[PDB]
């Protein structure tokens, strides 16, 4: 019951304690329909060569950790050939399979909020400004929430009760989400289908969703237990399409 | 021809009789890390009655929610000035000015419908030293401009022969003037969030003002007229039908900065109470 | 004359209502204030391995 | 023509009727629907949804985290009551952020019953049992375990399930109670009580952490419609 | 007695799948000087996906496309003067004074319809130094005279009887009034060019003016008043129905110079660019 | 009379409603209808029409012939770019006075495939081959054979069938770009290049001219009318 | 009474309209809005001899 | 349509009206003025052991 594994491409996750898996909205991924398209050339489909595991960088979970964010795509754009086919086409369409990886002993205690967010529009930490692309998002590389209210220039405005978008954390809840309880369980899983308002879109313009990850509850620890606490994110593309070929852009 | 058209309205759930219990069934244990809400009712947790309930669940849908005019944009105009663009309103339509309808509107990631528009005209006389008149009703022009029409320059431009373009022409001491438009976007829906960039190179404008392009609306007077001065008021007003939305989404926390952004002020969770076990004494002689 | 006759709101413990329609276009007509439906399980329940809610949701 | 006469109301507008009105773009093609995952037919599906309620809202705590977190730890307590506050969903700072209560601000009336989920976030080694009571209205909050164990009430036993639901049940003379409740429409209260006691270990921390859980059972509705008094502004262009 | 009428609803082709190919089959080897257009698909050329394309070409009909109403004339008229022309307006029909409806109009080398005719007309108090005054609401009557018709000399003519021409009466305050006209031409169709002579020995009056005779229209004031002056200005809008139309043509490039002739300036084929290969870089950080 | 009341919208005039009205010549005899050659039904049936694009609208050449003719020439040229334009049926100034740019300036929203048809013009004697490339958008255009090797393209062979079709085929994220096309609704590039080279005997022409015609498929349509920018005037009588 | 109940105009991914007419010349009805019928054929196409366009156009 | 045809109030010693209802709910309907039940004895007879009124009320 708290087994489980999870195989795509020459990629394969087991976990032992494990408590279930969400899919986002009942709606598993699929390709696009006859009847849903407009693009009309032939779309290309690898299929095995994109819809695999990568693994990001990991984080350090140190007693006074905010959280962090990442921003998807662009945080797979220079992951092998997903990455290559993103670069090359016009027009992109994937969903997702997120798992979240964090273990510690029975001694230790904390508790973290797993969630993704669909059109996280985020704001500058000047009321009357606008934010820089370099602070939205670096690569594999996570960005930071602050636990005061932050100034500079072209900045987000990082203060995580308000989670950079103007609402109540608490209420994030409303969105596709687990939790990791460090006396329950060690990993979270999460499906997501492709959610836009068009069928397809362009995969370096827009940001479809963001991954957030929140310690409720702080990591604590007695005498001479272990202090170094990891967590690692792991992303497999799903039913991943392309189309528009033409020469390769640059950033 | 008549056809009959049946309505089922759908009512809340009734309670069910419930005895004591001694056994293994655990209603009341779960696990939120799963991210699943319990379904656990009275019934199951203690001693119930039976209770017919005959509530229903018609005024928390979503187009009785939304179906409700609201005013979205407030602006002035005079008969006769100096100033040449002072003798006509013009704006760029959207619904971000008044955060009531935004706010409301913002629950929800996409939405999808048609409107009914009314349009609210009022004058006044301008305060002067010599007052006393006799002029004759006054008459409002009203013009839509889709994005790429030409745009007037004056009172008297070219561009109000709206050859093409919509226009209502209303005379004041008349029922409020209003028009019904259908869903208008390149895309599926319309969208209240857009985490993106409008050029490839992740740059340039961020986020709503990339997708809306929706044109302009401009107002006038037709009299060409008023030896003394006047000043009128245009109030637009939307109604939404038809209605579907998708993703909900927490409200809105933070009080509105502009209309270009989501820029905000840090905020607390809420207001403070003297302590965690505080609760104040009603039963006192 | 294409006409609609429907039932109208009322309490529990002569009651229905007629409609033409006048103009060509779909956007012109009223609003659907008489449908109630609902699907909570798709925001309360969005698991893949369905839980009892007898029985205890781990193990 | 056909002979008719006015009646009062003529020449109005009504901000919340229902009537057709001409199309301003006749003939006008639109997009088709695009079947997008996530659509939302009732608002009472989102008071469904479970939202961390934050129960420590004391001075100095208004902008951390720590406003979710309860505290309780080991060693004899059990004369120290843990929380307690107000059945109040849409008026009482406790509740009325919360998106049940942000659903509630925008309507009068309410009527339904309530779900509170309580979650222990210890360590694996810490045991302990809780009493959850729920207290009608009447009579002043108790001020002893031994008085609100007359009431409602779940005893709570910390374990491999790490989550217990006290639900509140609807028990009121009316049908419905005012969002903006009063003395006449009030519901009662809710506490915590030590049953046993935390017991830890040798090398484990002492002191843990309880959240809170809040939302609306299948029964609930609301009525008659109003503004929120939660956002404003000041002029235009805001 | 209730009769069902069904709307047949003309959505464009879907595309079809196609894979490789190898063969002798040239779809893309044309060759124009035939007169033809080459009739090919992106799956003739290419490899495609199936589609099933919902869009409707319903807005590019010639129904919808003529079917809204445009500004056709403008003129003014006194209340009192000492001139005895300026107390009424007066003008012959004809569609070809402002631009927009005229090069709408001129893709189509012969067109028949139907019309609905709407006016709209608004008054003002002339500027003077002694303003101020009690006016009851002012009476305008409009008169069509067909060809042949005795034409008034002024605002008290006897012609004004209109016993058999149609007139309106209107009043200010009041919707605009409105009248529809059917096709009336000795002809089978209107005609927008005409290349030819009024005279048989090839000459006299060139082109369209030989054709057309449709009347002239007069405007008056009704009240015969005004111990201050006061203008008056009417505008005529047209709008056609149950149309037909024959013998495309290709849209006028040049800015028009009267309404007599074709007469023009010559003018480029476009505007220019830096070079034959020149297209502007946008992909830059 | 029948009671009734007036709603909004009562006694205004709006331009393109459509509604019953008295006629002024009663019973009026109408001449027959005739059977005239080429009536028109839609306005995409004249967007089908080919029509000649003036390509090389440089400096010098605006109000000549020479403004609708590509040169091409013998020799090693191979480096040398033949033609390359964007795709903005109804803004870029290559496109906007063609039959198909004039009826889009009609209208705000455009969907579809457009065809680009090519003739050579030179003598009899003359042979040589072409590749025309299609770019998508997302990167700068091509600036070498290589490059633009990668799009979608056609090689064309000079022979007795003198005319090659291009077609660019609907590539989009949305369903509509916007008639005044901005970054968010680009469509691409269009480039020519020397694939061999123009080859010819003694006693020929060496320099030679190419033409480019443009036109509609049978997946398009337009919507959203508006009025054109092309035609003006500053008082009546015009 | 002469009624005529049609479609109205709606989307892809109740819905019927009534009129009546009211005057005695049918110049006074409201516009044909809903015809949508195509012959292009008559300009893209004007040749005397088919061409099959798999076919070399010559020869 | 929908209509309703019932009898119009006269004396004793071409009669009826239509109604129409234009409006989704009945909250806007108009009065319900001819309906006339009685039950008096709700009042005037409330006890327990019926009383004949021919015969003596006690003894
Ligand atoms: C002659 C008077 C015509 C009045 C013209 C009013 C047209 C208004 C523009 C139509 C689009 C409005 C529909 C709603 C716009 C936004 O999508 C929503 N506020 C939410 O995004
Ligand atoms: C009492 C008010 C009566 C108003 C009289 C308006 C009649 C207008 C003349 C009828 C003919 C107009 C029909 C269109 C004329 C031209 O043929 C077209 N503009 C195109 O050639």
């Amino acid at each position: 019951d708290r087994v489980r594994s999870i195989t795509l491409g020459n990629s394969t996750i087991t976990t032992q304690e494990s408590a279930n898996v969400v899919v986002a909205y009942g709606r598993w991924p699929e390709y696009l329909k006859d009847n849903e398209a407009t693009a009309e050339d032939q779309p290309t489909q690898p299929d095995v060569a994109t819809c695999r595991f990568y693994t990001l960088e990991s984080v350090t979970w140190e007693r006074d950790s905010p959280g962090w964010w990442w921003k998807f795509p662009d945080a797979l754009k220079d992951m092998g050939l997903f990455g290559q086919n993103m670069y090359y086409h016009y027009l992109g369409r994937a969903g997702y399979t997120i798992h979240v990886q964090c273990n510690a002993s029975k001694f230790h205690q904390g508790c973290l909020m797993v969630v993704c967010v669909p059109e996280a529009e985020m704001g500058c930490s000047q009321v009357d400004g606008t934010v820089n692309e370099h602070s939205l998002s670096e690569g594999e590389t996570a960005k930071k929430f602050a636990s005061t209210s932050t100034n500079g220039t072209n900045t987000v405005q990082s203060i995580v009760t308000n989670a950079g978008m103007g609402v109540g954390v608490g209420n994030l809840t409303i969105f596709p989400h687990q939790w990791i309880n460090l006396r329950t369980n060690n990993c979270a899983t999460i499906v997501m289908p492709y959610i836009n308002n068009v069928p397809m879109d362009n995969m370096f313009r827009h940001h479809n969703f963001t991954l957030m990850i929140i310690p409720f509850v702080p990591l604590d620890y007695s005498s001479d237990s272990s202090t170094y606490v990891p967590i690692t994110v792991t992303v497999a593309p799903m039913c991943a399409e392309y189309n528009g070929l033409r020469l390769a852009t640059s950033l | 021809v008549v056809e009959a058209v049946e309505n089922a309205v759908a009512r809340v759930a009734d309670t069910i009789s419930s005895g004591p219990s001694n056994s293994q069934a655990v209603p009341a244990l779960t696990a939120v890390e799963t991210g699943h809400t319990s379904q656990v009712t009275p019934s199951d947790t203690i001693q119930t009655r039976h209770v017919r309930n005959y509530h229903s669940r018609s005024e928390s849908s979503i187009e009785n929610f939304l179906c409700r005019s609201a005013c979205v944009y407030m602006g002035e105009y005079h008969t006769t000035n100096t100033d040449t663009s002072k003798l006509f309103a013009s704006w760029t339509i959207n619904a971000r000015r008044m955060v009531q309808m935004r706010r409301k509107l913002e629950l929800f990631t996409y939405v999808r419908f048609d409107m009914e528009v009314t349009f609210v005209i009022t004058s006044k006389q301008d305060q002067g030293t010599q007052l006393g008149q006799d002029m004759p009703p006054l008459t409002h022009q009203i013009m839509y401009i889709p994005p790429g029409g030409p745009i007037p320059k004056s009172v008297t431009d070219y561009t109000w022969q709206t050859s093409t373009n919509p226009s209502i022409f209303w005379t004041e001491g008349n029922a409020p003037p209003r028009m019904s438009i259908p869903f208008i976007s390149i895309g599926n829906a319309y969208s209240n969030f857009y985490d993106g960039w409008s050029h490839f190179s992740q740059n340039g404008v961020y986020g709503y003002n990339t997708l809306n392009h929706m044109g302009q609306i401009y107002v006038r007077h037709v009299n060409g007229s008023s030896p003394l001065p006047m000043t009128s008021t245009v109030r637009m007003y939307f109604k939404p039908k038809h209605v579907k939305v998708w993703v909900p989404r927490p409200p809105r926390l933070c009080q509105y900065k502009n209309a270009s952004t989501v820029n905000f002020t840090p905020t607390n969770i809420t207001e403070k109470r003297q302590s965690i076990n505080y609760i104040p004494e009603t039963v006192k002689p | 004359m294409g006409a609609q006759v429907s039932t109208q709101k009322t309490g529990a413990h002569i009651i229905h209502y007629t409609n033409i329609n006048y103009y060509k276009d779909a956007a012109s007509n009223s609003a659907n204030r008489q449908d109630f439906s609902q699907d909570p399980g798709k925001f309360t329940e969005p698991v893949k391995d369905i839980m009892v809610k007898s029985l205890p949701a781990l193990n | 023509g056909l002979p008719v006469m006015n009646t009062p109301g003529s020449n109005q507008f009504l901000t919340s009727d229902d009537f057709q009105s001409p199309s301003a773009m006749p003939q006008f093609d639109v997009t088709p629907e695009l079947n997008i995952p996530g659509e939302v037919q009732n608002l009472m599906e989102i008071a469904e949804v479970d939202s961390v309620v934050p129960v420590n809202n004391v001075e100095g705590k208004l902008d951390t985290m720590e406003i979710y977190r309860i505290p309780v730890q080991s060693g004899n307590h059990q004369s120290s009551q843990v929380f307690g506050f107000q059945v109040q969903p849409g008026l009482d700072n406790v509740f009325k952020h919360t998106l049940l209560g942000e659903i509630l601000n925008y309507y009068a009336h309410w009527s339904g019953s309530i779900k509170l989920t309580f979650v222990f976030c210890g360590s694996a080694m810490a045991t302990g049992k809780f009493l959850l009571a729920y207290a009608p209205p009447g009579a002043n909050a108790p001020k002893s375990r031994k008085d609100a164990m007359l009431g409602t009430h779940i005893i709570w036993d910390v374990g491999l399930q790490s989550s217990c639901v006290l639900c509140i049940p609807w028990i009121s003379q009316t049908h419905y109670r005012l969002v903006q409740q009063d003395e006449y429409t009030s519901a009662g209260n809710v506490t915590c009580w030590y049953q046993t006691g935390i017991v830890v270990p040798a090398g484990t921390p002492t002191s843990c952490s309880i959240m809170c859980f809040v939302s609306a059972c299948n029964d609930f509705s609301v009525r008659l419609l109003k503004d929120t008094p939660f956002i404003e502004q000041s002029a235009l262009l805001q």
